RNA sequence: AAUAGUGGUGCUAGCAUUUGCUGGUUAUCCACUUCUUAGAGGGACUAUCGGUUUCAAGCCGAUGGAAGUUUGAGGCAAUAACAGGUCUGUGAUGCCCUUAGACGUUCUGGGCCGCACGCGCGCUACACUGACGGAGCCAGCGAGUCUAACCUUGGCCGAGAGGUCUUGGUAAUCUUGUGAAACUCCGUCGUGCUGGGGAUAGAGCAUUGUAAUUAUUGCUCUUCAACGAGGAAUUCCUAGUAAGCGCAA
């Protein structure tokens, strides 16, 4: 009768969590969120005007769950697209770093994820008793 | 100690090891329940080894499988190769052979490639 | 949901009509580009039966608002009966009609 | 810009067999989002008996 | 009296199973502690070059190959036991190395 | 969602510096019909306009048509960075401005004609291309 | 370098041997390269 | 000659002597500022069509 | 797509002439035999040579 | 088999908790080879039955089998007029100036790079089986630094592009699980050459070297121009094959 993080939905679990984070408002949201898109390869700032900053910040916590450590180079090489070059053939996307640098630092203020001695930023017992516990709060969304 | 065996299933360079244990019956695909695999259309292909013999023989089992390699399509085929041949190792080490062959006949009447993996490797070009 | 009883039934009867009973030949004739007496094998018959139903749906769903699934709905129930109102039918028919001439 | 989105839809909904985006674009004024928001309003109205739905398309019929 | 490690990375596979046998032979006549010869995945070299001196003619190419095999053994012995036997297992084309890494 | 039925009041012709807009579209696509402004530029100014992002012409408040050019004519006043502009660090005055529809041809000919005839501050072998092969 | 056989181009810069490839086919044996497939 | 930036220390000076064969006649005009000293000399004569009535090339051939 | 070359064909009837009482209609036995009474260089050539002798040997039980 | 991996015993965190399901890492220690890698061998012969044929060579079905198209793919194998085979080939040609050489260098701008049509072997199209935006997230063969600048992860600033502080890696250990793309759900969009398609362009910031104008390349914002499936014709590519999709040397 007790779950881990591993036995919930994938897309839906972020949605219920970030909407709770939408009620929180405890995020250092910088001024240039209106202008700067996610990478260079994308064409437009997203159709979400507000909750996209809640979206990426939720899922980066979701990805360090199963993992040991995450630096910043990894989630650069992650984020789901293909660079168009015009009339020349395509190439893989690489993501921007400034929009990921602060949002990784934006969870140290709330006790989630911190630097491992091996060299990456990882969850400890701060999230391991709370982030699972609010993932356990997503079990109410299962019914 | 506990009755425990290992099997594995391959398709197009994609492996799927299996660990069999004994218990209430948990089927773990790489650390997750089996009812959550992302090619949602192919969700019932993994149900096929379970939905051939009835839901009976599993209150004494435990199944943990993990995969590597391949794409998002072959790994669906790889897991049901090791799972279906994983059940017979109980019935070829512990339970008798008349219980073995009745599901052996039940599988290979329906799918020859549930027991025996394919043999269709790729090919080098302009050489 | 389009007023019937079995969704797998609506295609297995449909290919009964669209297996062309007669045929032309695929030859000129040696200068006199003619068409002679010929019939079709059944295992060849089913092959071209299904395929001409399919290819009509692409242009039926090319560049218009309706989707593919909306085409395949109306096409097969058109193909379910002898109507010759669908392109899946009204190109196999005129093949068979000139085959009733030539021979 | 008041009646054309008021009588052919709020009254003449249950006349058909099923409902998709094909019937709603039979007017050349009801655009893509306009036809989309029609079922999006009508699912609240309960006339839609749903069958299957995903992001590319739904399968909807009336009550 | 120190744990050592020997490597040998050669390219004549017939002349590497004689050497790796007599390594484990005279150690086991003195019965030291050991772990078996672990055989690594081999390395292949290749270079595609087309097959003409000039350029005038049809086009496909060559492909050349060279195979490197490498295996290594860990060992512990008194130094007087090992410092003699590593000097009587010489053979041309064969490389021998000693590593006493005990960090 | 719902059925909102407004009394028409929609303008097939607009008047924003000789720009007549078929405003039965999204307003960020409405501004792109002018020159010098595209969807990479018009994206933020409607987000700067703080309105609904789905409206047509028949529902716009009348002050906002003044407002949208007011943010346009005062670009750096309301937090537009340097990398969000067309004309930047000019050869005549060094300042940085953006351009409307009917004046992209301004700062165009005079800035090319110096490279065309006068053998200008840089244009002495950039002197025949838009003249002999691409005039 | 231009090594020998009317070549300063098409050099094999890989593996640090630096041979003109006209004069590689006749020297690839005794280096210990051989073709097999 | 071809490589340096222009200096403010110039008035009308006819820079350029021989330094090869393609001559570099560089008079100064009066003060058009911020550029290389390379964009003046001979590099290609702009000869139009001598017999270019086969403009680029032919069509698919047939005789 | 598979007929047997004469060096299979010829040596298959030389072996049947010197050791006929020793041979046997089953292939798996006399697979182990040709290495004893003859010298076969490869392994696949042995498998082909003993393959057709047994096929030859059942002719003897009819003609 | 600490240069692969699981299986426990632990230190150890969650834990619905309550037996429990996920973690925990150097060394907590022991026991293991199924998966992994590489040596030694084995295994397929068209086997066994049924047809068919001068009953011959064989060819078709059948059930077994990892495998039944020479089992899949390559390497290797000489008769001949292309006076293209030339390396300090020598011609083992006597005129090329063949010795103020028109063969060197440093030290110089100009070689493939000029308007109006291609037989140049597909590239980016012509769209809702689609774009755009959110997510979900899977691989294979290859490569690399000392007389010296090769790979590059964290922490760094910045919108990219990059810059700075560090390391790690002479090689299954490090980069690297090379988190590749198509595809995959949830959305926005609505058939008009519109948000499909960006072909010529002007304004800018960066890097690499002795030096980028005639844009060497790369990121900004603008501009969006031929282009509605192609006349007569005619094709490097064979069942995990044809086609898309890669982005490794």
């Amino acid at each position: 009768p007790g779950v881990s993080v591993r036995d919930v939905a994938a897309q839906d679990f972020i949605n219920a969590y970030a909407s709770f984070l939408q009620r929180q408002g405890k995020l250092e949201v910088p001024g240039y969120v209106d202008i700067v898109k996610t990478s260079s390869g994308n064409e437009m700032p997203p159709q979400d005007a507000e909750g996209w900053f809640y979206k990426r910040a939720a899922s980066v916590a979701r990805h360090i769950y199963m993992r040991k450590q995450v630096g910043v180079g990894k989630l650069n090489k992650l984020y789901g697209g293909a660079k168009s070059r015009g009339v020349r053939p395509y190439k893989h996307i690489d993501a921007s770093g400034s929009i990921n640098r602060k949002v990784l630092q934006a969870l140290e203020k709330i006790g989630i994820v911190e630097i491992s001695p091996k060299g990456g930023r990882r969850i400890s017992e701060n999230g391991q008793r709370d982030l699972d516990r609010i993932a356990a709060q997503t079990l109410e969304e299962d019914e | 100690a506990v009755p425990s065996v290992q099997t594995f299933g391959k398709k197009k360079s994609a492996t799927a090891v299996a660990h069999v244990k004994a218990g209430k019956g948990l089927i773990k695909v790489n650390g997750s329940p089996i009812t959550l695999v992302e090619p949602e259309i192919l969700r019932f292909k993994v149900y096929e080894p379970l939905l051939l013999v009835g839901l009976d023989k599993f209150s004494n089992i435990d199944i943990r499988v993990r995969v590597t390699g391949g794409g998002h399509v072959s790994q669906v085929y790889a897991i049901r190769q090791a799972i279906a041949k994983g059940l017979v190792a109980y019935h070829q080490k512990y339970v008798d052979e008349q219980s073995k062959n009745e599901l052996k006949k039940a599988f290979t009447s329906y799918d020859r490639t549930l027991l025996i993996a394919d043999s269709r490797r790729p090919e080098p070009k302009k050489f | 949901v389009l007023t019937d009883q079995n969704p797998i039934q609506v295609v297995v009867d449909a290919i009964t009509n669209t297996g062309p009973r007669e045929d032309t030949t695929r030859v000129g004739g040696g200068g006199a580009a003619r068409r002679q007496a010929v019939d079709v094998s059944p295992l060849r018959r089913v092959n071209q039966a299904i395929a001409l139903l399919t290819i009509g749906a692409r242009e039926a769903a090319f560049r218009n608002i309706k989707t593919i699934a909306e085409t395949l709905a109306e096409e097969l129930i058109n193909a379910a009966k002898g109507s010759s109102t669908s392109y899946a039918i009204k190109k196999k028919d005129e093949l068979e009609r000139v085959a009733k001439s030539n021979r | 810009l008041d009646q054309e989105k008021y009588d052919r839809i709020l009254k003449e909904v249950p006349t058909y067999r099923y409902v998709s985006v094909s019937v709603l674009v039979d007017r050349l004024k009801i655009g893509g989002s306009l036809a989309r928001i029609a079922l999006r309003h009508l699912e609240k109205e309960g006339i839609i008996k749903p069958i299957s739905k995903h992001s590319k398309q739904a399968i909807y019929t009336r009550a | 009296i120190i744990k050592i490690r020997i490597t040998l990375t050669s390219t004549k596979v017939k002349q590497l199973e004689n050497v790796s046998s007599n390594i484990v032979k005279n150690a086991e006549q003195h019965n030291l502690v050991k772990k078996g010869p672990v055989r690594l995945p081999t390395k292949v070299l290749k270079i595609s070059t087309r097959k003409t001196p000039n350029g005038e003619g049809s086009k496909t190419w060559e492909t050349y190959e060279m195979r490197i095999h490498k295996r290594y053994i860990d060992l512990e012995a008194p130094v007087q036991i090992v410092k003699r036997i590593t000097q009587i297992t010489i053979e041309p084309g064969v490389d021998v190395e000693v590593v006493v890494a005990s960090n | 969602s719902l059925v909102v039925q407004e009394q028409g009041s929609f303008q097939h012709i607009l008047r924003l510096l000789n720009t007549n807009v078929d405003g039965n579209i999204k307003i960020v696509y409405a501004l792109t019909t002018i020159k010098g402004v595209g969807r990479r530029y018009s994206n933020l100014v409607c987000k700067k306009a703080d309105v609904d992002l789905h409206k047509r012409a028949g529902e716009l408040t009348q002050e906002e048509l003044e407002r949208i050019v007011q943010i346009m004519q005062n670009p750096t006043h309301y937090k537009i960075p340097a990398w969000f502009l067309n004309r930047q660090n000019d050869i005549t005055d060094g300042k940085d401005y953006h351009t409307l529809a009917n004046n992209v041809e301004s700062k165009l000919r005079d800035d090319l004609e110096r490279l065309k005839k006068i053998r200008a501050h840089r244009g002495i072998r950039h002197f025949w291309g838009l003249r002999v092969r691409g005039q | 370098q231009c090594r020998v056989c009317s070549s300063h181009t098409g050099l094999i810069r890989k593996y640090g041997l630096n041979i003109c490839r006209q004069c590689f086919r006749e020297k690839a044996n005794d280096i210990g390269f051989n073709k097999f497939r | 000659m071809r490589n340096m930036i222009i200096v403010p220390e110039m008035i009308g000076s006819v820079v350029g002597i021989y330094n090869g064969k393609a001559f570099n006649q560089v008079e100064i005009r009066p003060e058009m500022l911020g550029h290389y000293l390379g964009e003046f000399s001979i590099t290609y004569t702009p000869v139009r069509h001598g017999r270019a009535g086969a403009t680029t090339s032919r069509f698919i051939p047939l005789k | 797509g598979r007929v047997r070359t004469k060096t299979v064909k010829r040596a298959s009837k030389a072996l049947i002439e010197r050791y006929y009482p020793k041979l046997t209609l089953d292939f798996q036995t006399n697979k182990r035999l040709c290495d004893e009474i003859a010298t076969i260089q490869s392994k696949r050539l042995r498998n082909k040579i003993a393959g057709y002798t047994t096929h030859l040997m059942k002719r003897i039980q009819k003609g």
